[PDB]
């Protein structure tokens, strides 16, 4: 149970993370800290229900690399001729 | 049990104290990984072991790697850059983390299960015939999942 | 079997069309669409499962007004690039993978994959469709975590990590609520929507077409797989109808507008939720498809990037034909008789009804009345404000599907009762 | 094991201690004799002073290391700076604990190893992606965007090398059905070394092994001669020390592998003696990467990536996926052994030139 | 901080020192090829334990001024002397550095001593490999703390910690 | 970046600085800046005998020697008007093609050096040193060769670097032919 | 299996690696003299710094860091399959073939590209 209060915690934190920073790529950072907060969890579940919970924290995993990649292409992209890095500054689009 | 359990946990989530404060990136990102180092650990103590192996392999090993030569690409070792449009979402935003945890909190006081039918399951011995004939679906899922990944990846640096 | 095709044809083309010239993949991409469509058409009324994934006729039908969508899209634009098409199949398929099962970390993979390639496609590389773009992916993510979080307290509340476990209440009902996060972002409901105008003005209308039919069709598809408080619902209704219409004031472009007015349609289809009846819901997805469709057809024509509301009128001087099928559409899209839409609305109310939902279900059809405003505020602006700028004629193809798609409109309006009896049968 | 029992944590942490300045040792000496033994060979004579035979020299090079403060820059990162060493250097000595070196416990009533895993590839494999994190760390700590640079096509470079010994390290796993080491040593030990069994993943092994920083990839760099290498070039003192240790540990940690892996750890057909066998593949495979030292070149990078990327690893998972057919199919593997060893002298000699 | 206790460890850690002496040259003209041949073949500075090479001066000391400099190499130079660490001794390797012979031009810059402290001079340009294999002799000796001068003055073992960098 | 490799950077066995123009991996251009080893022999030796003059030549190019040697020794013989002895001119030419043989060796002793293996660099210098050695023995000297005294040497050969001449030259061809 | 006993064992071994770390530093901070530098500062492309410009630099690091990732991850599953196999029979295999040649279209799809863009 205890880990289990954690893994909530760590979920909270990342939050607070995200919501201060406007630095998208420490925004960005915290989800993925928040995602395996969700993995311990799995974890936790898997002592009461048998094990599936490895195996889907594999496959959440590889999602979660896979999410990590494309942002990061994103992110490259953006930066690529620009020069900010906060992403609220960016508002074109805004009304 | 709670005496050395107890002191990981701690150090656990101090870790995370650190990298949501950290507006020193590599610090941050280095305190990441230490995070993932003592809940690998705890993972092998909660007898998930091929999950511990892998947790390093890919996110110490792939990810936080890639993540750090994109942040040196774009020379930003800080976060600290401007200043913000507003401030006085600080607060705020301390304030709705203390709810989103208090939910979950409560919600969870009121259950207690088993944890207990199984030990030494970190082993891919048990676990192979599960992900091949069940989660072969999504095995497949994945696999293509990536491979579009690949693509898209491609596309968003040069066009075709 | 459609889905046989779908990862191939995706796998082969690949590297195929390569030896082809664009046009000669964008040729192949039609091809295999209109397939794996027909796979759907040629088994239309058995089920197939061969696990977990499981094609049910409820799929079937979304998955049949999804793949007509990527078709109409591709059609649409030849300036493009064959990538532009390829992640188009990818997504579509993905979207096909989410419908068909019922095992929730597919499920949540199956969001993933249909959300990836759109955010590439969400530029014809202008600066614009990347921050649109970009801001879509970093909602998602977020929304992905709390996605994940349900899921894992599903797993959490029973050894199941599929559909259909009843639990007791609080930390299942919490569960429950997280999925509803996910699912609400992709569908774009309120609170969970504030980017998709903007996104929209960022994105190229082809696109947008695409992304405002497919994503929302699959998230109610896959919402009504998952099972929710009827408070939950009707709150999210409420602030989807309201500040869809009241923005909606605030409008004087096109693209934000529309996603606005997906909103309160999204509001509505959620109605039909509270008995997850998918007939009704059926019904209504597909009648709304046609509208939808309709609107950012015509809407390329005149230009598949943005334009405000007033370039837009005149239409029916620029032709005849598209004057009256873009009107139809507004009066669809306010969900008249004799036009599909208005009974449309009315199923859901009828499911609403027994839910016993009162105070919700009147707001409801008091907004209802509000949207007519903007309607007519195109629909008439068609015949007047005869100056002319930018046209596009256009091809064949579209015209005809158009002009189609119109009298379908109204065919169902009249003969609603033909398909709705042989709909939703789940195989 | 669960298969072999344990020790106590005590004598765990005397063997431990003992091995990791056993392995200081062990490069020492090593050094000296390289640099020596190439003397021979490049018609010239090594040391033979201070010695004689230059055997107090090393001693003499750490004495002369320490007394000169490594130098701190203006536009420095200072814990990064000190860090990076470190980390490389621990991550560097980890993992060989893990290995035995005779019959199991039979180091005088104690384990040959200091631990030893059923799940053994994997933790080498961890660990050898962590130096890397180190590499272009000290480019970082350094701000010096010349090193930097070097450390990204360094590291970047590395890390494809690192993804080729995974596909190989699949394969024996499968012929043994395990990756606990002990196990197989034994599965050799009835069935027979594993040089036999894929003699095309030897071959990508042994290239991949090039990989660890061992040269003849070698637009390592270094600074000497090219576009400079990172970790060092911005060090001085004991630091750069560091980094080249590392890079021999690797080396040494390399050396052990191959032998572990394709003709086990020990362990001889012809005779049982403990020890002996062991040092002497080490000694040998040491020896053989020196020849390579010689006589062999520099890339240019371009064409190492080409090299990996076009054809190592995807034809290493080529030849994996035969393998892993054969052993899926639980056929008589008779039909794979006839196999490799003609493919092996096909590929020779389609090429015999 | 550099070696001492008692009178033992402080000629212990000089020795050490001494002869491990880490070269690097610095090549500039003619002398390198020489240099070259005092490294190569039937020479050895193998067991002189300056058999050692390395291409940053960050991590050498020992300066062999090595060829003929110009007023426009010298403020060059004088970075790179400047970024030696703390122990470092210049030799000053043939006649060319040590005065700089027929040359003597408006054009040049003559006697390097001028810009950095020697501790070594050979000349000839060419000497002899020899002769630096002499000198290097020489200098550990002059390290071991056996200095001194013809002139019967005593010679520390430093020198060119009597030109220093902090 | 602009980079700016300097003299003797990285360890380069030339030196001098570079404004490299690098375009990312394709350079762009290269600014070349001298001036780093520059002297100014001519203004010197026209404050010098010609016969002083002569050491002059064995600083410009030192890996081949002789041919400065040569081309100023011809061209003062010719202009003032002068003759050389028939066993000078052949003597001279030994000299002159060894020195081009040693500057070779120097030429391929640093390409091989350079990039690839080190190694083949030493064999090249134990024959290098061999001719050095032959050129110890006839002109006192390891390099920077004087003999020439300009219509001739100073004097002629030993007899005994003729033997010595003859055992390089044995080895030479197969020496070569590993080499290259 | 495995003994709870060797996860012990390699906390032992990380220990020691760290204390003769720590010593070495030890030794490294407080020898040696004392005196800065000021000007050695400045870095070794000759005394030249390697500014002269700055710009953004080639993508092809991240194409191959991505890449890396993603086969990092078939990696990962084909473990598991190495461990069970046999048993898992045809199908097994069949499904694992499957699989590897998704992963194979990544690489031929840059063979044909090209890594340099
Ligand atoms: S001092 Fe002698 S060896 Fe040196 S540059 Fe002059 S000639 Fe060459």
């Amino acid at each position: 149970m205890s880990y289990l209060l954690t893994s909530a915690l760590l979920f909270a934190l990342g939050v607070y993370g995200v919501l201060t920073r406007r630095t998208a790529i420490l925004v960005f950072l915290s989800i993925e800290l928040m995602l395996n907060a969700a993995n311990l969890s799995l974890v936790g579940f898997a002592r009461a229900y048998g094990l599936d919970g490895q195996v889907a924290a594999l496959m959440v995993i590889a999602v979660a690399a896979a999410e990590v990649a494309v942002g990061l292409g994103l992110i490259v992209a953006i930066f690529r001729h620009r020069e900010s890095t906060a992403v609220d500054d960016l508002s074109e689009l805004r009304g | 049990m709670s005496l050395l359990e107890g002191l990981a946990l701690f150090l656990l989530l101090l870790s995370g104290v650190l990298v949501v404060t950290l507006r020193n990136a590599i610090h941050a990102a280095l305190a990441l990984i230490l995070n993932f180092l003592v809940l690998a650990g705890v993972y092998v103590a909660l007898d998930a072991r091929f999950l511990g192996f892998i947790q390093v392999i890919v996110y110490a090993g792939a990810i936080v790697v890639l993540f750090l030569f994109v942040i040196m690409l774009l020379f930003a070792a800080q976060g600290e850059i401007g200043f913000d449009p507003l401030v006085r979402s600080r607060p705020l935003a301390a304030l709705l983390a203390l709810g989103v945890a208090g939910i979950l909190a409560a919600g969870l006081w009121g259950l207690d299960l088993a944890f207990t039918q199984d030990l030494k399951g970190g082993l891919p011995q048990a676990l192979g015939p599960l992900l091949y004939g069940d989660w072969l679906f999504v095995l497949l899922a994945v696999g293509f999942l990536l491979m579009a990944a690949t693509v898209v990846a491609v596309a968003l640096v040069e066009p075709g | 079997m459609t889905l046989a095709i779908l990862a191939v044809f995706s796998v082969a083309l690949t590297l195929l069309g390569f030896v082809l010239p664009p046009q000669g993949v964008k040729r192949a991409t039609l091809l295999g669409l209109a397939l794996a469509l027909a796979s759907l058409l040629l088994t239309w009324g058995k089920p197939f499962a061969f696990g977990p994934y499981a094609v049910d006729g409820v799929s079937q039908v979304f998955t049949l007004l999804a793949l007509l969508g990527a078709l109409w899209t591709v059609g649409l634009v030849r300036s493009g690039r064959f990538e532009f098409y390829l992640l188009v199949l990818y997504a579509a398929l993905g979207m096909h993978l989410l419908a068909s099962t019922r095992h929730l970390l597919l499920m949540l993979v199956a969001l993933e994959a249909l959300s990836l390639p759109l955010y590439a496609l969400a530029t014809w590389r202008r600066g614009q469709g990347l921050e649109a773009a970009l801001k879509y992916f970093l909602l998602g993510a977020l929304a992905a975590a709390f996605f994940l979080y349900g899921a894992a307290l599903f797993y959490g509340a029973t050894g199941s990590l599929v559909l259909g476990a009843p639990g007791e209440g609080p930390l299942y009902a919490l569960a429950l609520g997280l999925l509803l996060v996910g699912l609400g972002f992709k569908a774009a409901l309120a609170p969970f929507h504030f980017w998709t105008p903007d996104v929209y003005q960022g994105s190229p209308t082809p696109v947008v077409l695409f992304m405002a039919t497919s994503v929302k069709a699959a998230a109610f598809a896959a919402l009504l797989r998952v099972a929710a408080p009827p408070e939950a619902l009707a709150l999210l209704v409420a602030l989807s109808v309201v500040v869809g219409n009241l923005a909606a004031l605030a409008q004087k472009e096109a693209k934000r507008l529309l996603a606005y007015s997906s909103i309160a349609h999204a509001g509505y289809m959620a109605l039909a939720l509270y008995t997850g009846n998918a007939q009704a819901l059926g019904f209504y997805l597909l009648t709304y498809v046609l509208a939808t469709g309709l609107a950012f057809a015509v809407l390329s024509q005149i230009s598949p990037d943005r334009v405000p509301l007033e370039a837009l009128r005149g239409l029916y001087r620029k032709d005849p034909l598209l004057g009256l099928a873009f009107l139809v559409a507004m009066l669809s899209l306010l969900g008249l008789p004799p036009l599909a839409g208005f009974w449309g609305k009315y199923l859901a109310f009828a499911e609403a009804a027994r839910a016993g939902a009162w105070g919700v279900l009147v707001l409801a059809l008091v907004t209802s009345a509000v949207s007519a405003y903007y309607y007519l505020g195109l629909g008439l602006a068609v015949f007047a404000r005869p100056e002319e700028t930018p046209f596009r004629p256009g091809p064949p193809w579209a015209r005809a599907a158009v002009v189609a798609a119109g009298v379908l409109l109204l065919a169902l309006g009249l003969l609603p009762g033909l398909v709705l009896p042989a709909l939703a049968a789940g195989g | 094991t669960w298969s072999y029992p344990v020790d106590p944590y005590w004598m765990v942490a005397l063997k431990a201690l003992l091995v990791v300045v056993g392995l200081l040792t062990a490069f020492a000496f090593m050094t000296l004799i390289e640099r020596r033994l190439l003397a021979r060979f490049q018609v010239r004579m090594g040391p033979n002073r201070v010695g004689p035979f230059g055997l107090l020299q090393p001693l003499a090079d750490a004495i002369k290391s320490i007394f000169k403060e490594d130098i701190v820059v203006a536009q420095a990162d200072r814990f990064l700076f000190v860090l990076a060493p470190l980390i490389s250097v621990v991550f560097a000595l980890l993992a060989f604990g893990l290995i035995p070196f005779g019959p199991p416990g039979s180091f005088f009533g104690y384990q040959p190893w200091v631990i030893n895993l059923d799940l053994g590839i994997l933790y080498l494999f961890a660990v050898s992606e962590l130096a890397v994190y180190g590499i272009f760390l000290s480019g970082w700590a350094s701000g010096s965007k010349y090193s930097l640079l070097g450390s990204l096509r360094s590291s970047a470079s590395l890390i494809s090398y690192e993804l080729g010994l995974g596909l190989a390290l699949l394969a024996p796993v499968l012929l043994v059905g395990s990756l606990n080491l002990n196990d197989i040593v034994n599965w050799q030990k009835e069935h027979g070394w594993l040089f036999l069994y894929a003699f095309p993943a030897f071959l990508v092994y042994l290239i991949a092994s090039m990989a660890e920083a061992a040269r003849t990839p070698f637009d390592l760099p270094e600074a000497e001669q090219e576009l400079v290498g990172g970790y060092h070039t911005e060090y001085s003192s004991i630091k750069w020390a560091l980094f080249q240790m590392a890079e021999y540990i690797h080396f040494i940690t390399a050396s052990a592998l191959i032998p572990t892996l394709f003709l086990g750890g020990w362990t001889m057909p012809v005779l049982e003696v403990p020890y002996l066998w062991m040092f002497l593949k080490i000694a040998f495979f040491l020896f053989f990467f020196i020849w390579i030292r010689a006589t062999w070149f520099r890339l240019r990078y371009d064409q190492l990536l080409r090299f990996g990327w076009g054809f190592l690893f995807p034809l290493a998972l080529l030849w994996f996926l035969v393998t892993a057919l054969v052993v899926a199919l639980d056929l008589p593997r008779t039909y794979l052994l006839y196999l490799s060893a003609l493919s092996f002298l096909v590929l020779l000699g389609a090429v015999l030139y | 901080r550099e070696g001492i206790l008692f009178t033992t460890l402080e000629k212990l850690v000089a020795w050490g020192r001494s002869n491990s002496l880490w070269p690097a040259t610095f090549g500039l003209a003619c002398c390198a090829i020489e240099m070259m041949a005092s490294t190569d073949a039937r020479n050895d500075l193998a067991r002189f334990g300056s058999e050692v090479f390395r291409a940053s001066p960050r991590q050498a000391d020992v300066m062999i001024v090595a060829g003929r400099l110009s007023k426009k190499m010298a403020p060059v130079m004088r970075r790179v002397w400047e970024q030696m660490p703390d122990p470092k001794w210049v030799i000053s390797m043939g006649a060319c550095a040590s005065s700089g012979g027929m040359f003597n031009n408006y054009a040049i810059v003559q006697n390097v001593d001028s810009v950095v402290p020697v501790d070594v001079y050979v000349p000839g340009c060419p000497p002899r490999p020899e002769a630096l294999i002499y000198a290097v002799m020489q200098l550990q000796k002059k390290v071991r703390g056996q200095a001194y001068n013809e002139r019967g003055e005593r010679l520390p073992p430093v020198a060119a910690w009597k030109r220093t960098r902090g | 970046m602009t980079l700016n490799v300097g003299p003797q950077h990285p360890s380069t066995h030339g030196v001098l600085r570079l404004m490299v123009t690098l375009s990312g991996e394709e350079v762009l251009e290269v600014v070349p800046h001298i001036g780093y080893l520059h002297t100014g022999f001519e203004k010197t030796m026209e404050h010098r005998t010609y016969l002083q003059n002569i050491t002059y030549t064995p600083r410009m190019d030192y890996l081949h020697s002789f041919a400065h040697d040569l081309a100023y020794a011809l061209a003062v013989e010719k202009l003032l008007g002068a003759v050389v002895p028939p066993r000078a001119e052949t003597i001279r030419v030994i000299l002159n093609e060894l020195s081009r043989l040693a500057s070779h060796l120097v030429f391929l002793g640093t390409g091989l050096l350079d990039l690839g293996a080190l190694t083949p660099f030493f064999y090249a210098f134990r024959e290098r040193e061999t001719i050095l050695d032959l050129f110890e023995w006839v002109t006192g000297q390891r390099f920077h060769h004087n003999y020439i005294r300009i219509g001739g040497v100073k004097e002629d050969l030993p007899e005994e670097f003729v033997p010595e001449l003859k055992k390089l030259l044995e080895v030479l061809p197969h020496r070569i032919d590993e080499y290259e | 299996m495995a003994p709870i006993q060797e996860y012990v064992g390699t906390l032992i071994y990380v220990g020691v690696a760290l204390f003769i770390g720590v010593a070495a530093l030890l030794v490294g901070a407080l020898l040696g003299p004392k005196k800065p530098g000021r000007a050695k500062l400045m870095p070794y492309e000759s005394g030249n710094d390697p500014a002269g410009e700055v710009k953004r630099f080639p993508v092809h690091f991240y194409v191959v860091a991505m890449l890396f990732i993603l086969f990092d991850v078939e990696v990962a599953f084909l473990w598991p399959y190495a461990v069970s196999a046999g048993g898992l029979g045809l199908y097994g295999f069949l499904g694992v073939l499957a699989f590897t040649l998704l992963l194979f279209v990544g690489f031929l799809y840059e063979w044909w590209k090209g890594v340099m863009r």
